[PDB]
């Protein structure tokens, strides 16, 4: 930024680690975060600066490519074939190379009817996959941890901005999936005034506990001893008809 | 319980499911082993030691042991539908309310800014960045509206940030400043009163007063608003916030600061507003208000914070022509000009309106309510110095208020009153004399003066006499024309002198 | 002044007091003048009197409890003010007018319903029960002579009556 004076020295750089991929930056798996990191703000560096860099769009595509695949991984099995970290950065990688395209891309991608719907694919395969059921209803994210996915958001704000026909269809279908049920033509409230979801993230390794009316103390103990027998457990489920 | 796992003990109580660290057979003893111990009590500020006897009164009651999925179990001898359901709700509301969202719609209703500006040779928006706010304005309503502003700060963030967020996105258009209003304000009948008075969080108030500050603001340009039950939109959102005067403003006390903000700032702002404050009869249904004469019930809350309720009428007076009110004491010169009106503005807004001057001059209830309350302000001495210069009976009312106070009034708050008597004894206009008379002399039957209050008050309640001397101290100090009526008038030059010594003899 | 604790006078003050604001209005204007301006022991008539005024329930009694309280308008004759005044010296006036008021309303609905939803009266109340409670702690009746307090029972009785009226 400083020391070079000149748009020189990056360019040898960008190219350099775009040059490293599912090779050896794949290999570490796990010391490529302060990898990924620098490769947003040499990229970050480039836009604000306008100083620009030769292969922008080449790259870009195949990120897309990068990204599909996965979304298919967990498609296929339920358990994302990289690590979380790689995660983090091909998404935060996208956002910056999303800057050096114009309003004819980034649209191209996002809304556009032949290309790769990119904008519909983090919306309900990436973050939101759960809503798209409840969604159904009312008729597994790839994105699992928050800094992934937090990663996830960036890219799609990144999609609308400079955009108004890709911010369009990302505020539509947030509309449809949480503020649809109400606000049609008024906006109705919570009416609690410090509100969270009451009944808690259930940690993984964690378990169900049962909720106590003031006094159930005495019955809700009895249940939790019953239930971690095993052939309680399994024997008691495997009781069917009893509808 | 034990799990069953292939490679422990836990928690369980209740809902709640936690690690234990009972492994340990010193906390078997503390928890389920019972037992008489010999405790350990800390009272007393944490300077008594005592040592009780105690019974674990937390302690076993029944024990399973396990031997060392059975299909005989399963053998005869003689739905995942509700688990689905409840699980895909939770998934869904728990990305509603998850923190990396609340910072996911910061970025996308702030970004897209470096568009929204307008060209510099143009004082609107192209189509395109109209379009960008216009759909950013749906959302930012539809998602802070229902549950952004009811989300815990944990969460949400505070909500100063989100009126930046709206503020970005109000200004320079008028069509999505339109559509706010009427889509968000002017539709529930009860927006103004949710969020203004009922919302029991001091950002959040303060957030969507400021907003309703910045709509009103920016909408004085805009054409005549359709009414929502020749108007401009600045028109009808004071309408409405007025509106809650009538019923809810008495009803939700220990919430007001914010709600006047709401007027204090919108006077800040310049002359446009409050032209239209005093149009509004904004100063006169105030000085109603705390006198209880207003449009509605009385504030049923004790310790209610109208501070900000004078502020505003102090503002918004003093701005107003009180020239048919002055009279000049020496006779045959003209009233002085007032050196204590509105600076920052050339000439008075209007003639001070009647049913103001009604509640102001020729009445005197309000007169009382501010020195009683708010007197320790400095909004409140403004008004006072404005309307005492160069007006006799005026001048007598704050006197006859303020020497009311300082003698019966409680003895640990006379600074607040006694600080403020001096700007008003220190007014030098062609009353200051009687001022200084009648504030050490006292009025005649009825209020005392600094002297009297002194000899009520050398036996018992000595602090009172101390204080009046403080304020006298420094009155004779920093006042010639006082020094000149201490020195030249024998009994008050007498009175003086008593007051002295008992001062040095009590030391 | 004279006739103020025998029976026919009460009956033909409540008989004028009805529904007549400009009768009232001097019936309160005098009865709180005598409260300011009398011995502290030929107080007790004229608050006796004073509550029997303020219980007619007729259409006036909220406006004749608040011009009773507050004062005669912008004036400071009243009895949140009287008890100002001898807050200081003469605190047998204001323990009476305090007296007065605990027996108003522990006695009138509608006298409880002005301090229970009102605020500044509920802050003035406020005011003069805490200076009770704070004189009370610095052994005939407060309604004969003496000057300070006489702390008796009488007094010690009404300040815990009227901090049950203050939540």
């Amino acid at each position: 930024t400083r020391c070079c004076m000149g748009h020189r020295p990056l360019l040898f750089f960008i190219t350099l680690l775009f040059t490293v991929l599912g090779s050896t930056a794949r290999e570490r798996a796990k010391h490529s975060g302060d990898y990924f990191t620098l490769l947003r703000h040499l990229l970050n560096y480039a836009y604000n600066s306008n100083i620009n860099v030769p292969n922008a769009e080449v790259l870009l595509n195949n990120e897309i490519d990068w990204l599909k695949r996965i979304r298919d991984d967990v498609k296929r099995t339920g358990e994302t074939g990289i690590e979380e970290t790689i995660l983090e950065g091909h998404l935060g990688v996208t956002k910056e190379l999303l800057a050096f395209q114009t309003s004819e891309k980034k649209f191209h991608i996002g809304c556009e009817k032949g290309g790769a719907n990119l904008i519909k694919e983090l919306i309900d395969d990436f973050i939101f996959p759960a809503s798209n059921v409840y969604l159904q209803y009312m008729r597994i994210p790839v994105c699992g941890s928050p800094p992934t996915i937090n990663a996830g958001f960036e890219l799609l704000v990144a999609l609308a901005v400079g955009c108004v026909r890709n911010l369009k269809q990302i505020v539509d279908s947030l509309t449809e999936m949480y503020y649809i049920g109400t606000a049609i033509t008024t906006c109705e409230a919570l009416t609690e005034w410090e509100y969270l979801p009451p009944v808690g993230p259930r940690p993984p390794k964690g378990f169900v506990g049962l909720k106590n009316a003031g006094a159930t103390c005495y019955m809700n103990s009895v249940i939790q001893q019953l239930y971690m027998i095993p052939s309680i457990r399994n024997g008691i489920l495997a009781i069917e008809g009893t509808g | 319980i034990i799990q069953r796992n292939g490679g422990r003990w836990y928690k369980f109580d209740d809902g709640d499911v936690t690690e234990c660290k009972m492994d340990d057979d010193e906390e078997m003893k503390n928890q389920c082993f019972g037992g008489e111990y010999m405790g350990e009590v800390f009272d007393h500020m944490m300077k008594r030691m005592s040592y009780r006897r105690q019974k674990r009164w937390w302690n076993a009651y029944i024990l399973f042991y396990e031997r060392m999925q059975d299909d005989e179990l399963i053998r005869y001898i003689s739905i995942e539908r509700s688990v689905r359901k409840q699980n895909v709700q939770f998934m869904h509301n728990r990305m509603q309310y998850s923190m990396e969202y609340f910072q996911f719609m910061k970025k996308l209703l702030t970004c897209n800014g470096v568009y929204l500006n307008p060209p510099p040779g143009q004082d609107h928006l192209l189509p395109e960045a109209e379009e960008i706010t216009m759909i950013s304005i749906q959302l930012a309503a539809r998602f802070l509206f229902t549950t952004g502003f009811h989300t815990k700060k944990v969460v949400r963030g505070s909500a100063s940030d989100w009126y930046d967020a709206l503020c970005i996105l109000l200004r320079h258009s008028k069509n999505v400043r339109f559509w706010f209003a009427h889509n968000v304000l002017f539709n529930v009948s009860n927006r103004f009163s949710e969020y203004l008075l009922e919302c029991p969080s001091a950002e959040v108030r303060g957030a969507f007063a400021k907003l309703i500050v910045f709509i009103a603001h920016f909408s004085l340009q805009d054409g005549p608003c359709p009414s929502p039950f020749n108007l401009s939109l600045s028109d009808h959102l004071l309408r409405a916030v007025l509106n809650l005067l009538r019923r809810e403003v008495s009803e939700h006390g220990r919430h007001l600061q914010q709600y006047f903000n709401l007027f204090v700032m919108y006077a800040n702002l310049g002359v446009a507003e409050k032209t239209q404050l005093l149009k509004l009869s904004v100063p006169a249904t105030f000085m109603l208000v705390s006198l209880d004469e207003g449009p509605g019930p009385p504030i049923k809350y004790q310790y209610a914070e109208l501070g900000k309720l004078y502020s505003v009428v102090s503002q918004l007076i003093r701005c107003c022509n009180v020239s048919s009110r002055m009279q000049s004491s020496i006779n045959g010169n003209p009233p002085l000009p007032n050196p204590f009106g509105d600076p920052n503005l050339s000439q008075p807004i209007m003639p001070i309106q009647q049913n103001v001057a009604d509640i102001l001059f020729v009445r005197t209830s309000y007169v009382k309510k501010i020195i009683e309350d708010c007197s320790n302000s400095e909004e409140t001495v403004k008004l006072l110095r404005f309307c005492c210069w160069e007006n006799p009976q005026f001048s007598s009312t704050v006197l006859s208020e303020l020497l009311w106070q300082v003698a019966y009034s409680y003895t640990y708050e006379l600074r607040p009153y006694l600080d403020l008597l001096l700007q008003i004894l220190l007014i030098e206009d062609s009353w200051q004399t009687h001022r200084i008379h009648n504030a050490l002399k006292g009025i005649p039957d009825d209020r005392d003066g600094l002297f009297d209050t002194i000899q009520r008050s050398k036996n018992h309640y000595q602090k009172r006499a101390y204080q009046c001397i403080k304020c006298m101290v420094a009155l004779f100090s920093n006042c010639p024309v006082a020094y000149q009526i201490l020195q030249g008038n024998g009994d008050l030059k007498r009175k003086w002198t008593w007051a002295v010594e008992w001062l040095g003899d009590e030391l | 002044e004279d006739c103020s604790n025998s029976e026919e006078t009460v009956k033909l003050l409540r008989f004028c007091c009805w529904e007549n604001p400009q009768f009232s209005s001097t019936v309160l204007s005098e009865l709180l003048w005598q409260v300011a301006y009398s011995y502290t022991y030929e107080l007790r008539p004229y608050l006796d009197l004073l509550l029997q005024i303020l219980l007619i329930e007729d259409s006036w009694q909220t406006h004749r409890i608040h011009n009773a309280l507050k004062g005669i308008p912008d004036d400071r004759d009243g009895l949140f003010d009287t008890i100002q005044r001898s807050k200081n010296h003469y605190q047998k006036r204001a323990y009476q007018c305090i007296k007065c008021m605990v027996a108003l309303f522990s006695n009138c609905p509608v006298a409880y319903q002005i301090l229970q939803g009102n605020g500044d009266l509920k802050r003035k109340w406020t005011w003069a029960v805490e200076w009770l409670g704070d004189e009370l702690e610095r052994q005939s009746n407060e309604t004969s002579n003496g000057y300070f307090l006489e702390r008796s029972h009488s007094a010690r009785m009404t300040l815990a009556k009227a901090c049950e009226l203050c939540p």
